[PDB]
């Protein structure tokens, strides 16, 4: 994508699925205040959202999807988290003939099969960039994530075993607070486009 | 036992029949019952509402009629109504023994389509056509195939048609696509089962072009193999019918199959500025979960049509089928060439136990003895051409599993009717 000059910038415009970071938007300087009215239209159940539904909600510049947090209830099969913000993402690109900077990320806390993170990285097409938490060098949390957002491989880590990952998984049950710290600074090399404050 | 008790005081005369919901019992009658003299509930209009398209077993309707209930059901042979009646509402409204009375009648017609529109203590409203057109006004509207519509061509030119096939199986596509007589320029096809397979690669000389599994293939794969016409793909049922105790969803087990489809669909779609005729077809289980449904719909953003082989084959199955064909919620047109009883499919001197089957125990019958259908009647019965599926060395059982689970040829002839004059023809 082409980067976008500073008296050009606009408000951005999110859109957050299952889980709500307009917290961290906000503390970004993505996001300024008073609703707000709107930037950031969040919805944590969309088994009912229609293709208009999404097109009515203005357009869109940023689409976040999250899994609960690490052993958070059970809800619905984590596979629905994956394919619904699939759906509604391609709900939410922009005309192939009207181009314009648009960027998604989907981001999993370890909630995700084998089986379920080979369907993620091939409906995503991309593999999952794993940013830990580490403390006294020790895996404390983990998250992994599928986005177009530029810096982003520029993550991701190494040493986080796979095997240690999924079992950083088991060592934590029940309680659960997600891990938000992980995925803000993610958000970065979006300010390239969108105003400050 | 609440029921039971109320049922058995309206028979007594200290109640009327009309002040009770005759469904579940209730005395909250919000409604009159469209199909009966007697009042009905909001619960059972719901009810009555949702279940009507909830309940559709495969063949039949499955119901019951009246409560919405129900395990041991009566079935109409009235191939326009297919309406059934449970044995427990029969003995509990109308009279004991009425059930026994009922049965004993082979051709047995339900109470909406017998002569009589009184039976017992049941009887039936003249006007309930238009009062389940009432009724039915607050659902199924969100339902039934709203088809849109592409632009002719003409003869010169037209080219041949290129179709990709997610989870073939017995190369019903390309059979029905021959049959039809439209040139095939390519038949790409994902397929697993080996047998299904090689009976592809037999029965069309090898015109097919086979892949991995839909998940080996991707949205590269896709405009690398040139670009696609018509995609087909009926994605296996299983945890998705509600006959599957161990049923995993639409999002688990062999449901996921599903997105698979519904990703390969969305990397074949032209874009905007393609006026490009394209033409996609999804075909699944009606057993399938209300739940499950709803999703598949809306990840398709379509809705299906309720196909059955009855108007068309001896058998009577029924299938949901979602996609934008012509002619899409069309009525069944049955040929000369289409055999419509059992009895047309069977071996020579062997009988037909009943008039369509639905695998109803043994449905033929030979030298005085009862017996399993046979494979080479059973391809008449799905309408694939004789010993089409004789192939290999493959087991009975496996190929009767094969055929099992396969489209049947006159529906899907019916469905790629109208897709002649889109394409080449020879
Ligand atoms: N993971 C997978 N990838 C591709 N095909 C699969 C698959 N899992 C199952 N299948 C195949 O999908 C088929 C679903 S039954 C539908 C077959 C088809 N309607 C017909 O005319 O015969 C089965 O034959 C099965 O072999
Ligand atoms: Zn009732
Ligand atoms: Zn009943
Ligand atoms: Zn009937």
């Amino acid at each position: 994508f082409e980067t976008v000059p500073v008296w050009r910038r606009q408000p951005v415009r999110v859109l957050s699925l299952f889980e709500d970071i307009k917290k961290e938007l906000t503390s970004l300087g993505f996001l300024e205040s008073g609703s707000d009215p709107g930037q950031l239209k969040h919805v944590v159940d969309v088994t009912d959202t229609v293709r208009k539904d999404v097109e009515e909600w203005g357009p869109f510049d940023l689409v976040y999807g999250a899994t609960p947090p690490l052993g958070h209830t059970c809800d619905r099969p984590p596979s629905w988290y994956l394919f619904q913000f699939h759906r509604l993402l391609q709900y939410a690109r922009p005309k192939p003939g009207s181009p314009r900077p648009f960027f998604w990320m989907f981001v999993d806390n370890l909630v995700l099969n084998k089986e379920d993170l080979d369907v993620a990285s091939r409906f995503l097409e991309m593999e999952p960039v794993t940013i830990p938490d580490v403390h006294g060098g020790s895996l404390q949390n983990a998250v992994r994530v599928w986005s177009n957002i530029p810096a982003i491989r520029s993550r991701h880590w190494a040493l986080v075993s796979e095997e240690e990952l999924s079992l950083l998984a088991q060592n934590k049950q029940s309680s659960a607070k997600w891990p938000t710290k992980l995925v803000k600074n993610c958000f970065l090399p979006l300010r390239e486009y969108f105003k400050y404050f | 036992r609440t029921r039971e008790r109320l049922v058995y005081e309206v028979r007594q005369k200290c109640r009327n029949i009309e002040d009770i919901c005759i469904s579940c019992g209730s005395l909250n009658v919000t409604l009159e019952h469209p199909l009966f003299v007697g009042g009905m509930c909001q619960n059972c209009k719901n009810c009555f509402l949702e279940c009507a398209y909830q309940y559709d077993d495969d063949g039949y309707q499955s119901y019951c009629t009246i409560c919405c209930g129900g395990r041991e059901v009566l079935m109409c042979g009235n191939n326009n109504c297919c309406r059934c009646f449970c044995v427990e509402c029969v003995d509990l409204l109308v009279g004991p023994g009425a059930a026994q009375a009922a049965i004993k009648e082979d051709p047995w017609n339900c109470y909406m389509c017998g002569h009589k529109g009184t039976y017992g203590l049941l009887r039936r409203r003249e006007d309930w056509p238009s009062r389940l057109q009432m009724f039915f006004a607050n659902n199924h509207d969100q339902e039934f195939d709203p088809p849109k519509v592409y632009p002719p061509v003409p003869a010169e030119k037209r080219k041949p048609i290129r179709v990709l096939s997610l989870f073939d199986g017995i190369a019903t596509g390309l059979l029905v696509l021959k049959d039809l007589g439209i040139q095939v320029d390519r038949y790409i096809a994902s397929e697993v089962c080996e047998d299904s397979i090689t009976v592809g690669m037999v029965r069309h000389q090898g015109k097919i072009m086979y892949v991995g599994d839909v998940r080996s293939v991707t949205q590269k794969h896709i405009q690398e193999w040139g670009p696609f016409d018509l995609v087909i793909g009926g994605s296996p049922c299983n945890d998705l019918s509600i006959v599957n105790p161990a049923r995993k969803g639409l999002y688990e087990g062999t449901g996921r199959l599903f997105f698979e489809f519904y990703r390969l669909l969305h990397d074949a779609r032209p874009k905007e500025g393609d006026d490009r005729p394209f033409f996609w077809l999804f075909e699944n289980v009606v057993a399938m979960g209300v739940s499950d449904k709803r999703d598949i719909s809306r990840f398709l953003e379509s809705n299906p049509v309720m196909i059955d082989a009855k108007e068309v084959s001896a058998a009577h199955r029924a299938r949901y089928f979602w996609g934008n064909l012509p002619g899409m919620n069309r009525p069944l047109a049955s040929t000369v060439n289409d055999k419509l009883e059992l009895q047309e499919c069977l071996e020579h001197g062997r009988i037909a136990k009943f008039s369509k089957v639905r695998t109803q125990h043994f449905p033929v019958f030979m030298n005085e003895k009862e017996d399993i259908l046979w494979c080479t009647e059973m391809e008449r019965v799905f309408g694939f051409p004789v010993h089409y599926t004789d192939v290999s060395n493959m087991s009975r059982l496996a190929r009767q599993r094969l055929l099992g689970r396969s489209w049947s040829v006159p529906v899907i002839r019916h469905l790629f009717a109208p897709l002649k004059e889109y394409f080449a023809c020879v």
